[PDB]
RNA sequence: GCCUGGCGGCCGUAGCGCGGUGGUCCCACCUGACCCCAUGCCGAACUCAGAAGUGAAACGCCGUAGCGCCGAUGGUAGUGUGGGGUCUCCCCAUGCGAGAGUAGGGAACUGCCAGGCA
RNA sequence: GGUUCUCCCCGAAAGCUAUUUAGGUAGCGCCUCGUGAAUUCAUCUCCGGGGGUAGAGCACUGUUUCGGCAAGGGGGUCACUUACCAACCCGAUGCAAACUGCGAAUACCGGAGAAUGUUAUCACGGGAGACACACGGCGGGUGCUAACGUCCGUCGUGAAGAGGGAAACAACCCAGACCGCCAGCUAAGGUCCCAAAGUCAUGGUUAAGUGGGAAACGAUGUGGGAAGGCCCAGAC
RNA sequence: UCCUCCUAAAGAGUAACGGAGGAGCACGAAGGUUGGCUAAUCCUGGUCGGACAUCAGGAGGUUAGUGCAAUGGCAUAAGCC
RNA sequence: GCUCAACGGAUAAAAGGUACUCCGGGGAUAACAGGCUGAUACCGCCCAAGAGUUCAUAUCGACGGCGGUGUUUGGCACCU
């Protein structure tokens, strides 16, 4: 027995691509809690303690798949 | 042997195939060998009785068209789910 | 009556019944009985239809069952208000699409398999038709 | 270029907001407006969006 | 086996250096020889190299495969890198312990003037 | 021109299996280890000093379609918009169009530096 | 419960969050008025992007049938036997909201471009109302894929829209009423009379007032199509 | 009151006295860094020892593991010393 | 320093009866009756193992399936 009791506020999944925020490091460009299929491509600064990706300074956001295991990385084109 | 008369299709897709089947005909494809594949249409009433015989999938057919005589062999058949009809036929050159 | 030995979940959503059947060919036996309409098919119905043809042929040939009741069906009691949780499972059913083959037989003549499948269809709720193994 | 005539013909009451926005972009106001628009692929796409209710003369 | 284990050991630093985007001094040690080379930040083009398989360096020692030859090769790499003008390289051990012959070469370069 | 070593691009048409083959150099085995260094015990590994011997293992290369892998055309499923029907499900016009499977392909390609051999 | 003269312009909501709260109230969402502002905002074309839904599939997690091989367990002696069952594995066949080695159409985010739109966009300030929604289409949970049931997502209408059609018939189809005309053309739907307009034209079908309610099933009703056994050297 | 999954219609969000489970802690190392290492399961051989303890080899390649429910992750290891 | 867990937390500090009852409202919400629905109930029909000595259908009829009525027990809360 027992129902309801469902968690709330599952946060967010995708926050943008290309020059959507652009300015500064941002705090989007990541599926929080994901890690897999969303890794730091070196161009953007690594994950946060909760697996959150963010930019360095500026640029477009791009997604690529490369390396063994065919994992997807997010990079930023500095401008 | 078995000889089947066919005509070259001029419009392909879901609607075209459904119209063909509404007109008591059905599409088919001839591929294999070295030539590029070509799509044709056959008449259901005549092809069904011929296919009923178990030799149709055994010996080499003869797809008579406007002077090509490709003599292909039956490769695959798609039939209607719940009634005795033919939806499609894949032929491989031999 | 046929039903799974163990269930990962005891209750399941109603869901819809759309599309055509996937297994539409006579694969195991030589003759088959295949549905033409759509609808539910309960374990009791399957069991009664099985007995029909099994006793029609007594001891001859082999019989296959292609469908299987997988999803449970709930039902709340008679004098009960709406709500207060989901009902309780009462019987198991199999969703069948048009063209689904239900039963097959191999070691029997056509003239006897036809009558056995006629008797089984009399029990079945959905309308069916007799099909032959043929070739690819 | 060549231009084309577009007539509204049918009404826009129970239609989708996207279709009403397409009509606004084409500039049609009422039934039988008969507006003139330059023939370009964008205008052709707009016409195709609401082709079920507009009529083209060319 | 052993080579695969060494590559597994070295991968993390190997690519952390590219994440930082810096020229890296990579050393490959064998029982008979020792090689060193400066790899550009992109990891595709070689700027400088030196080992014990060439006529020079190798013709003026006792036996290739010792700390003295390692120091000689380190001197060679340092001098050639200085000639090319590249500076501020990041040394990588490539899965080898830093205490062995690899201690030399690195020490020789940093005393020569390469900014370890 | 090849052969070898290191660092990359790409991430199975790049893998696995079976057969053959390589030692001038390189590579790996390989000898010893009072020392630098080390084993929850062991020079097995890590590490040091060497070059008597062998390509056996490993590794590189070549052949092979047994498997993995890739994969059309056509048809089918689904679906946006508009319309219709006996409406729990479907049909027509138009646009998009799979998955699976079939024919077939397939025993990788490539950049830089260094060495042996012309 | 009731709230008294006139005209003009615009014009909602019945949602989220909190509530000693649930027929109340507050912030936001929606309406109005004023000021300011960048090519801002909407549609279409092209370009870039993430997905795991429909569908499909069974490598994984579960379930499912058949066939083969065959550990192991067991009946029947003290070490043989087996008319017994059966794990794993291999081949074939299905199913899944809480399965995925696959995977759309739409939708959404961002960039560029033409045209069109009384700025339709955003910010600040004055005034609000509203937080009982209803039905129809599509995708669902619950219920008996029962209810003019109930709970969500999205669109339309009513609410707050008169007019024409469905007989009558808010919520269905066509269509948005500034005023006047003893004017013309149309939409849905219709043209024998009631009652405006074809007792219109051509080719078929139905004998049932079917049309103008209802299934499994039954049947020498009747029209059409593609085949088969039999054959005028004699067929039913 | 809070957390995980489905419902939830491939951006976010989305109700029911809808379908299933957990939390009201723990750790002074179970944190930091450096160095190193790689699992479950099965098969063959061997005293006690056997279905299963430990040892050697071979298959297999994460079906193992995570301080705690579920999802998503993790070989680079986030797993082990 | 609060299991203020009714977890946006009315007080530091709090349980019941009214058939002796009373006021303001509601068909926003139940009981009687109407309405929608037809799960259940009632009636009919389809298949036919079997009973009927022989023999499915003189008379019954297992396991199953399809309908009608609005007619019982129910569901909804549309009217009062
Ligand atoms: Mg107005
Ligand atoms: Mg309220
Ligand atoms: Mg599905
Ligand atoms: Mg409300
Ligand atoms: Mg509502
Ligand atoms: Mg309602
Ligand atoms: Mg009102
Ligand atoms: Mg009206
Ligand atoms: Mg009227
Ligand atoms: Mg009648
Ligand atoms: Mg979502
Ligand atoms: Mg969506
Ligand atoms: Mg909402
Ligand atoms: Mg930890
Ligand atoms: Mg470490
Ligand atoms: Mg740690
Ligand atoms: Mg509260
Ligand atoms: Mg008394
Ligand atoms: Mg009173
Ligand atoms: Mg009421
Ligand atoms: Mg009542
Ligand atoms: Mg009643
Ligand atoms: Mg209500
Ligand atoms: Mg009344």
């Amino acid at each position: 027995g027992g129902s309801t009791r469902n968690g709330r506020d599952s946060e967010a999944k995708r926050l943008g691509v290309k020059r959507f925020g652009g300015e500064s490091v941002l705090a989007g460009s990541i599926i929080v809690r994901q890690r897999g299929t969303k890794f730091h491509a070196g161009a953007n600064v690594g994950c946060g303690r909760d697996h959150t990706l963010f930019a360095k300074a500026d640029g477009k956001v791009k997604f690529e798949v490369k390396g063994p295991k065919n994992r997807k990385f997010i990079s930023i084109e500095a401008e | 042997m078995f000889t089947i008369n066919a005509e070259v299709r001029k419009e392909q897709g879901k609607g075209a195939s459904r119209r063909l089947r509404a007109a008591n005909k059905f599409p088919a494809i001839i591929y294999g060998g070295k030539e590029a594949p070509l799509a044709i249409e056959l008449d259901h009433d005549k092809v069904m009785n011929m296919q009923a015989k178990a030799e149709f999938y055994s010996e080499v057919l003869t797809i008579v068209v406007d002077g090509k005589e490709i003599k292909v062999k039956a490769q695959d058949v798609q039939r209607h789910p719940y009634k005795p009809k033919l939806q499609h036929i894949d032929f491989v050159r031999a | 009556m046929l039903q799974p030995k163990r269930t990962k979940f005891r209750k399941m959503h109603k869901g819809r019944n759309r599309g055509l059947a996937q297994g539409t060919d006579v694969s195991f036996g030589s003759f088959g009985l295949k549905a033409v309409g759509r609808g539910r098919l309960t374990a009791r119905q399957i069991e009664a239809a099985r007995r029909a043809m099994t006793r029609a042929v007594k001891r001859q040939g082999k019989i296959w069952i292609r469908v299987f009741p997988d999803k449970p069906i709930t039902e709340k009691p008679l004098a009960v208000r709406m709500g207060k949780g989901k009902g309780n499972v009462e019987y198991w059913v199999a969703l069948i699409q048009p063209g689904k083959v239900l039963y097959e037989m191999d070691g029997v003549p056509e003239e006897l398999a036809r009558e056995a499948f006629k008797l089984a269809a009399a029990k079945l709720p959905i309308k069916t038709t007799f099909v032959t193994k043929t070739v690819m | 270029a060549k231009t084309i005539k577009i007539t509204q013909t049918r009404s826009a009451i129970g239609r989708l907001p996207k279709h009403k926005a397409t009509l606004l972009g084409l500039g049609l106001r009422r039934i039988g407006h008969t507006v003139e628009r330059e023939d370009t692929p964008a205008i052709r796409g707009m016409i195709n969006a609401v082709s079920f209710m507009v009529k083209v003369e060319e | 086996d052993k080579k695969s284990a060494r590559i597994r050991r070295a991968t993390r630093a190997r690519r952390k250096l590219q994440e930082l985007g810096a020229t890296r001094l990579v050393v490959h040690r064998t029982p008979r020889h020792i090689y060193a080379q400066v790899i550009a930040p992109n990891g595709s083009e070689v700027l400088v190299a030196a080992s014990t398989v060439e006529k020079a360096i190798a013709e003026q020692l006792k036996y290739t495969g010792n700390k003295d030859a390692a120091a000689a090769v380190g001197k060679a790499v340092a001098e050639r890198a200085l000639e090319k003008g590249i500076k501020d390289v990041s040394f990588d051990r490539s899965g080898f312990q830093y205490h062995g012959r690899v201690q030399a070469l690195a020490d020789a370069a940093r005393e020569a003037g390469l900014q370890f």
